[PDB]
């Protein structure tokens, strides 16, 4: 009773569940009365009369070490009808954002949901009846007086209840820090180990006065602290040991589990790569299809095993020290970064891969990586870090001034660690005086898929190359690549395709299309390249064929 | 509680707003806590329990050197104002866009007096986030009329009219329009007499209990028009210059279908060098000059459709210059302009685009009485991080993020 209840309504225009259950044999009937009577004595449930109430199916089941039974009520139909609640904390705190405390204590509340009472005007909708053998003997009706196990609003109400119970204690003890997570409590403070144990005992007796049990036996947990797949040591943090299975045949389910452990291990283990293995999972069409491996995926997994071979740890946060982030390029559209305050100790690491689109240059990918780290830092530490980026200032200053989009990078200093990021070529802004002008064009038939690409120069030079199994877009890029092959170190190219121009003017560095890659190689080998555009069918100077 | 609360009812068949809370800086979280703690003592906002599943984002702007709290009521507006613009909507005068000077006055303090309908208070719920997901957050709800919600000026509308009635009688040539938190006051007077009459209204509202923090931002709507597309004019012309000219005039044919380019495209037969200077014929100069005056006259059949929404496209031009267009259907630009901020070590791209969006939104408020939806040339996650850094307005327009602006960059300057 001392815990003030939370008013719970049903969804507008709904009514409680009227499902009834007559199965489950007579063996588990008396096995459920053994639980219902002891729950009734503790005030968790109370028998309800034949007032024509609602009902809900209730099942029974044993477990390993069957000396402890288990009552399992299926509140599926009820949860569809109760109101919506404020969502419980979805994301767990990250260890790299936690601060160092001399002592840390863990307490898990037993019978947590059964220790918080339920709203009185709502208990009638949680009724259930234990079936008797149909010898015209009636069923014994019950209903919950506390938060039901598996009910929609149980976690959110218990969190609000627990937070209110901690208020009169955190007001008298502002020196200690109490974290809250589900049915657990993570107390920590810089107090001396003598008075810290007394503060923990005072808190336990406080929570017990509200009906919340706390492990008195021993102290429940020691400094290993296996929590949510983490290792929380008093002066360092790491993930729980990662195990990579070895198989001859790999299925889609196992590759999803493999990239899951790899992404989880990428928090602190620097250099984890998952581009090739995720390229295998690009095929969404399967559940357990045996997907064959690739040579790049086997090598990338072998590199990940070599990194996981040597354990590396991370440290906690010190607000008095600055927050620094450093990025390096891996060379496959992948990037890696480390967030740290000390040279040899990392708070956490991470990677960023550009799986969106097919054409992008390194300066754009570096910016998007800084964006991902900026968001992650505001989440974990609440501030933005200082960036050490392997890029010259004149490089980035030239890119954002030319880029059509709006970008912003905070205070950053140049770290001279190759491979550096730099634009490999810049197109000429004005036409080149004394350079041969190529009038390129490419066409294709979409049914036959047999096109052609060529050019006509101002010097009277013409050429037409046939293409098989191509499209209009491929031929237009093929026609520009053809001009770069048959021209000097300075060339003017004139095309009628808005497509091929937008790909070139983006100035990309790499791509999956080997055609675009060889176009990039030609643009680097040239000295000056000016690419202009004209409408497709205005007959200004373009010569095309159908 | 002067009078019973105005019953607020959402449109039938629609639930309240459940929007996520973007992570905030430790500096900004501490500011919101100080503000909300003071607002809690003054009965404005109150903490709520877990039975309140709705949420509304909350940010911290700089108003000044002190922190100001800004609520993103965009979702609650579309869930209440779309039914409340019909019931208690505020009419938009079409003469405000014709005055010589329009000053904006912040009157958002008036709503803190009026109570909010108790049944509707659960939809104004907002959450102060916690760093690194340590605490579940601080959840408040509003008990008074909240700023940024379009229902507060609609409720306070009758109260605002009574206060402004004596001033309107003394000045029958002054237009006063209210949009959410701002009082747009336009007149044709001299700049000196305008600011004097503005100060009189400030002193008039202040002596009726309406405080306006403006103790030291004026506009001029008679200069807002669809800017004409200018064609480059050089002493000589080359093959490349005529190519950029015909390509631009062909793009303009989608807007002015009375443009011919056959004589400009005949001046170059073909297979010529780009840097080859080519003089223009008489018919080429005739076709050029004919396509110049037809491009310096507004379009035919371009009207504002109140049923359709407004769309604003912005594109980066470099050197601190930004151009924009406001339309409802493609190539039917109702208004175009060019925003330009002073370059130097005091500006960057995101700051310029932010101030440009606020300038465009203010123009759209004066001209049409509603804000447009922005197609922003910026990365989504990037803009959602730093947009509150340079945001001074009290409202938030709708926006989406584009990724493929074509060769239009040169065609709009
Ligand atoms: N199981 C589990 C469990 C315990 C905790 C948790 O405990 C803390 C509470 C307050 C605090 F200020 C620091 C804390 O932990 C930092 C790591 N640490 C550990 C041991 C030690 O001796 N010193 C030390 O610094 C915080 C959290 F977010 C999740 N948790 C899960």
């Amino acid at each position: 009773s001392p815990i003030e209840t939370v008013p719970v309504k049903l969804k507008p225009g709904m009514d409680g569940p009227k499902v009834k259950q007559w199965p489950l044999t007579e063996e588990k009937i008396k096995a459920l009365v053994e639980i219902c009577t002891e729950m009734e004595k503790e005030g968790k449930i109370s028998k309800i009369g034949p007032e024509n109430p609602y009902n809900t199916p209730v099942f029974a089941i044993k477990k390993k070490d069957s000396t402890k039974w288990r009552k399992l009520v299926d509140f599926r139909e009820l949860n569809k009808r109760t109101q919506d609640f404020w969502e419980v904390q979805l994301g767990i705190p990250h260890p790299a954002g936690l601060k160092k405390k001399k002592s840390v204590t863990v307490l898990d509340v037993g019978d947590a949901y059964f220790s918080v009472p339920l709203d009185e005007d709502f208990r009638k909708y949680t009724a259930f009846t234990i079936p008797s053998i149909n010898n015209e003997t009636p069923g014994i009706r019950y209903q919950y007086n506390v938060l039901p196990q598996g009910w929609k609003g149980s976690p959110a109400i218990f969190q609000s209840s627990m937070t209110k119970i901690l208020e009169p204690f955190a007001a008298q003890n502002p020196d200690i820090v109490i974290y809250q997570y589900m049915d657990d409590l993570y107390v920590g403070s810089d107090l001396e180990i003598g008075q810290h144990r007394t503060k923990i005992e005072e808190l336990r007796q406080h929570l017990l006065r509200w009906g919340l049990t706390t492990p008195d036996k021993k102290h429940q947990k020691e400094p290993p602290f296996l929590w949510m797949g983490y290792e929380l040591h008093p002066d360092k943090w790491t993930v729980q040991p990662i195990v990579l299975p070895e198989k001859d045949s790999w299925t889609v389910n196992d590759i999803q589990k493999l990239v899951g452990k790899l992404n989880w291990a990428s928090q602190i283990y620097p250099g984890i790569k998952v581009r090739q293995l995720s390229k295998l999972l690009r095929g969404t069409k399967a559940l357990t299809e045996v997907i064959p491996l690739t040579e790049e995926a086997e090598l990338e997994l072998a590199e990940n095993r070599e990194i996981l071979k040597e354990p590396v740890h991370g440290v906690y946060y010190d607000p008095s020290k600055d927050l620094i982030a450093e990025i390096q390029k891996q060379g496959q559209g992948q990037w890696t970064y480390q967030i740290y305050q000390e040279p040899f100790k990392n708070l956490k690491t991470g990677k960023y891969a550009r799986m969106r689109g097919a054409h992008t240059n390194d300066v754009k990918q570096l910016t998007e990586a800084v964006q991902k780290i900026t968001t992650e830092s505001i989440v974990i530490w609440g501030k933005t870090p200082k960036f050490k980026l392997p890029i010259q200032k004149e490089t980035w200053e030239t890119w954002w001034t030319e880029y059509w989009q709006a970008t912003w990078i905070p205070e950053w200093e140049f770290v001279n660690t190759p491979p550096l990021v730099k634009l490999w070529y810049q197109l000429e802004k004005e036409p080149i005086v004394g350079a041969e002008t190529f009038y390129v064009d490419g066409a294709a038939n979409r049914e036959t898929k047999l096109g052609k690409a060529g050019y006509v120069t101002n010097k009277g030079r013409q050429k037409v190359v046939p293409l098989t199994n191509t499209t209009n877009q491929k031929t237009e890029l093929q026609a520009i690549y053809l001009a770069l092959q048959d021209s000097g170190l300075e060339v003017n190219i004139v095309t009628d395709s808005q497509y091929a121009l937008g790909i070139i003017q983006a100035q990309p560095d790499k791509s999956e299309s080997e055609l675009v890659n060889q176009i990039i190689e030609q643009l680097i080998k040239k000295e000056k390249v000016y690419l202009a555009w004209v409408p497709a069918h205005k007959g200004i100077g373009g010569n095309e064929q159908v | 509680s002067p009078i019973e609360t105005v019953p607020v009812k959402l449109k039938p068949g629609m639930d309240g707003p459940k929007v996520k809370q973007w992570p905030l800086t430790e500096e900004k979280i501490k500011a919101l806590v100080e503000i909300c703690t003071e607002m809690e003592k003054e009965g404005k906002i109150s903490k709520i329990g877990p039975e309140n599943p709705y949420n509304t984002p909350v940010f911290a702007i700089k108003k000044s050197t002190k922190w100001r709290k800004l609520v993103d009521f965009r979702e609650l507006n579309k869930r209440t104002q779309d039914f409340w613009e019909v019931q208690l909507g505020i009419p938009h005068p079409a003469g405000l866009k014709k005055k010589k000077s329009v000053t904006v006055l912040d009157v958002g303090d008036a709503y803190f007096s009026v109570p909010l309908d108790e049944d509707f208070r659960k939809y104004t719920a907002f959450t102060i986030p916690s760093i690194n997901n340590e605490t579940p957050g601080i959840r408040y709800q509003y008990n008074v009329l909240p700023q940024g919600w379009k229902g507060s000026p609609a409720i306070f509308q009758s109260s605002m009219t009574k206060i402004l009635e004596p001033f309107k009688k003394q000045n029958p040539d002054i237009v006063i329009y209210q949009y959410m938190d701002d009082l747009y006051v336009g007149s044709d007077l001299e700049i000196g007499q305008h600011r004097t009459k503005i100060e009189e209204l400030r002193q008039h509202l202040l002596r009726w209990g309406l405080t306006t923090p403006d103790k030291k931002y004026e506009l001029h709507p008679d200069k807002w028009t669809v800017q004409p597309i200018v064609l480059p004019e050089k002493d000589s012309w080359t093959v490349n210059d005529i190519q950029k000219l015909v390509g631009k005039l062909n793009w303009a044919s989608q807007i002015y279908p009375g443009i011919k380019v056959r004589q400009l495209s005949k001046l170059l037969r073909g297979t010529k060098a780009l840097t080859e200077v080519i003089p223009l014929t008489e018919e080429a100069e005739l076709e050029l000059a004919e396509n110049r005056e037809i491009l310096k006259e507004p379009v035919h059949g371009v009207y504002y459709d109140p049923s359709k929404d407004l769309i604003a496209e912005i594109q980066k031009q470099g050197q601190g210059q930004w151009t924009y267009q406001i339309y409802q259907e493609p190539f039917k630009n109702l208004k175009t302009g060019k925003y330009a901020r002073m370059r130097g070590a005091h500006t960057n791209d995101v700051k310029q685009l932010t101030e440009a969006v606020q300038k465009i939104t203010t123009e759209s408020i004066v001209i049409w009485g509603k804000t447009p939806k922005f197609k922003l040339p910026i990365q989504k996650e990037t803009w959602e991080t730093w947009w509150t850094e340079y945001w001074q307005a009290t409202w938030i327009p709708e926006w989406e993020f584009v990724n493929t602006p074509p060769l239009v960059k040169l065609w709009y300057q």
